């Protein structure tokens, strides 16, 4: 098999982009540094279960900054959330994966 | 694929339509261009010695 | 090829609220073109009618988990495009 | 029965691999796809179904005595044909000849 | 204090974000290396865009070709069934080509290009001894067939067109380099064209060269030319 | 010029009288259709459909681009040529 | 830190910060956290003090000088005034 209809061709196109990336953020310096570290570490830890990766993410996140956190995975989706500033996080990784992390109001 | 019977009629109509259009599409190319690129460029071995 | 059927299985709210969400999503998908303004429309309409804060996630695939207050959760999808909605405040 | 035979008759043509039949529920079962391709099946089914929905809405809005019959769209590398029905949808994928 | 935000997550957004990162990283690296070492376009411009004429050509070709939907089908896919039983042969007419610019003249030459299956050069002239005049060369393609409705012929357009002082009955494509085309004139000279240059319309688009009497012009009309299979020298 | 020649060619043939050019902003440009409301609605709907088609193609594959579309109906036919700076739309009617 | 109201010495500002943070880290019930703050602060520097816990409110109280403080963490607000 070759060409279209094969996931491997698209993966070959999107292969060499394996490291995190984002440029939209206001949230404080040490705290998004810690956030990006914890999300990438959880992504590395959990490959099969995006649920379990979200588990590990939110457990560290709220144990280290108090309650009222939320976070969602994806590789295609849209969103619109009301929030207080200095608390929004929206990262890309693997070349096709997106993440958001935020505080509830 | 069982529930009813106009499944066959629907796929027949849609499939004959798609068949004739893909048939004529495969027949001949429709979007190429003759010599899209490549007027030669020469700078060192110039065409004149002036 | 005529419309999209409703698929609901996770719910913490009454049937009137569920149905209200159903026709809201139907109207959004029918009139609007992009999940952008579909989500924007449903969020602004729900915030206007039943006070802030509503939050919605619209998509194709994603795994989500939120913290929501009393009677604030529903799992209703139309076709293979999906919408989640919740209170958070 | 003979429907798969008609499908293989279609696939006999040069430069074609891929056929999808989509019903109202969005369950995309008719396919020249191997095991790995359920993801791409879902991809094409959902996206082309939404495109056909909006196309037919536009057609019945622009005129009430006209009914959409066929659609294609190009890329630089591919071709895809889609045909709507009152209940079903067909997508076939064709590859550019040199 | 509170705020709202919305964004979309999709493949081309991730792709072009990462791409723009690639360009800006390359720009930063180039700037570091250099330091170490040492509105919308107007409607007139839109109309004058080359993409506009490309789109026009494609779309007119397609509208003609789906006007001609069935005749291409019987051109390429038709098989005669009576010939299985009947013994001798038969023919089927497919298409006709003519232009309004070549009236009152004869058509005498045909050449074929090796690289393209569907292009052919068409040379015009007169074999009457008293009707000698100017000559024309055109390039027709099978991409632009037109229906030949009876009692109503419709002309087509050559993709390439050139005119010359005397009638031409000579056409020789060079076999491997598919752009060089030699032709002759009734007056006794020859000239060569390279139809790669047809992309640019900025001038009258002459030929490369034409023979003069000082260059060795022949004294009689010339109708036969043939290239040589060589690439070191063109002959 | 040659642009005018080809344009008058496309316009003059019967069963094909409509050509509109739509800019990036969606504002109509030099056109041949007469009715303003028909022109406006055609431009709006077709540009929306073309944007959705670009959505479709880019979502299916990021490095694959699009320049074509047409609509085929029981009585009418639509020619759509998208581009980075404009969109060319042609109208066809069947007998 | 978000500290805009104070009639404290610097050490009192400090140990108020740690006692409030540790109370918040333990418990989420306002009764429980205010209980920790008032009883522990009384343990440390004698009757009679009073803390106030709330996310939004209004209060207007009386105190001796060097005996008033007001501060935030996230979405909880703390008064601390002496009376008695």
């Amino acid at each position: 098999p070759d060409g279209p209809c094969n996931i491997d061709t698209i993966r070959q196109y999107v292969t060499p982009l394996n490291y995190p990336l984002e440029k939209m953020s206001d949230m404080a310096e040490e705290m998004r540094a810690e956030c990006k570290e914890i999300v990438v570490n959880a992504i590395e830890k959990h490959e099969d279960s995006y649920e379990l990766a979200a588990r590990h993410i939110k457990e560290q996140m709220d144990k280290k900054y108090g309650p009222s956190w939320h976070c969602v995975m994806g590789e295609g989706f849209g969103f619109e959330i009301s929030y207080e500033m200095k608390h929004l996080m929206y990262m890309f990784h693997k070349g096709y994966v997106a993440i958001v992390v935020f505080k509830g109001l | 694929e069982r529930e009813e019977s106009y499944l066959s009629s629907c796929r027949r109509l849609i499939q004959q339509c798609t068949d004739k259009y893909v048939k004529q599409n495969n027949a001949i190319d429709i979007y190429g261009t003759y010599f899209p690129e490549g007027p030669p460029v020469e700078d060192e071995s110039l065409g004149t010695a002036s | 090829s005529t419309d999209r059927k409703a698929i609901i299985k996770n719910a913490d709210m009454p049937e009137d609220m569920q149905s209200d969400a159903v026709e809201v999503a139907l109207q959004a998908l029918e009139k609007f073109n992009i999940e952008k303004d579909i989500a924007a429309y449903i969020k602004k309409e729900f915030d206007k009618k039943y006070q802030p804060t509503w939050h919605c996630i619209v998509g194709r695939n994603f795994g989500s988990y939120v913290t929501h207050e009393t009677h604030s959760f529903l799992y209703f999808y139309f076709g293979q495009v999906a919408i989640l909605l919740f209170k958070s405040g | 029965g003979d429907i798969e035979e008609l499908l293989k008759q279609i696939t006999n043509h040069p430069g074609v691999q891929g056929i999808i039949i989509v019903n109202t529920d969005g369950i995309p079962i008719r396919h020249t796809f191997q095991e790995h391709s359920r993801l791409l099946a879902v991809q094409y089914s959902a996206l082309f179904q939404s495109l056909a929905m909006k196309a037919r809405n536009a057609v019945l809005e622009i005129d009430n005595n006209n009914e959409l019959l066929f659609l294609r769209v190009r890329t630089k590398k591919h071709e895809v044909l889609v045909a709507p029905d009152t209940k079903y949808l067909l997508i076939v994928i064709q590859q550019v000849e040199s | 204090p509170s705020a709202t935000f919305s964004a979309m997550a999709t493949a081309w957004e991730i792709y072009d974000a990462y791409e723009e990162d690639r360009i800006q990283t390359e720009k930063s690296a180039a700037a570091v290396q250099k330091k170490t070492t040492s509105g919308a376009k107007t409607a007139e411009e839109v109309l004058s865009s080359a993409a506009y004429k490309h789109s026009l050509k494609i779309i007119e070709r397609m509208v003609n070709q789906n006007d001609c939907h069935d005749i291409i089908e019987d051109f390429k896919y038709w098989e005669d069934e009576s010939d299985l039983y009947k013994e001798d042969g038969n023919l089927l007419p497919l298409w006709q080509f003519f232009t309004n610019k070549v009236k009152h003249r004869a058509v005498t030459s045909i050449a074929l290009n090796n690289r393209y299956k569907d292009l052919f050069a068409v040379g015009f002239g007169s074999y009457d001894f008293q009707r000698q005049g100017k000559g024309a060369i055109h390039c027709f393609t099978l991409k632009n067939t037109v229906p030949t409705v009876p009692n109503s012929p419709l002309p087509a357009h050559p993709e390439m067109s050139f005119t010359v002082s005397s009638g031409v009955m000579c056409l020789s494509f060079h076999p491997v380099e598919t752009s060089l085309l030699a032709c002759g004139l009734y007056d006794g000279s020859v000239c060569v064209f390279d139809l790669r240059m047809h992309d640019k319309p900025k001038e009258e688009a002459k030929q490369i060269c034409q023979a003069t009497v000082r260059s060795g012009k022949h004294t009689e009309p010339v109708w036969e030319v043939q290239w040589c299979r060589s690439t070191v020298d063109l002959r | 010029s040659e642009i005018e020649e080809s344009f008058q060619r496309i316009s003059q043939r019967p069963n094909v009288t409509g050509i509109i050019v739509v800019n990036n902003e969606g504002t109509p440009i030099r056109s041949t259709i007469e009715d303003t409301a028909t022109q406006n609605q055609y431009a709006h709907l077709i540009t929306a459909l073309a944007a959705k088609a670009r959505h479709c193609v880019r979502d299916l594959d990021p490095t694959n681009d699009i320049c074509f579309l047409r609509i085929r109906s029981k009585k009418n036919e639509i020619m759509v040529a998208p581009d980075k700076d404009f969109t060319l739309i042609v109208i066809q009617r069947f007998s």
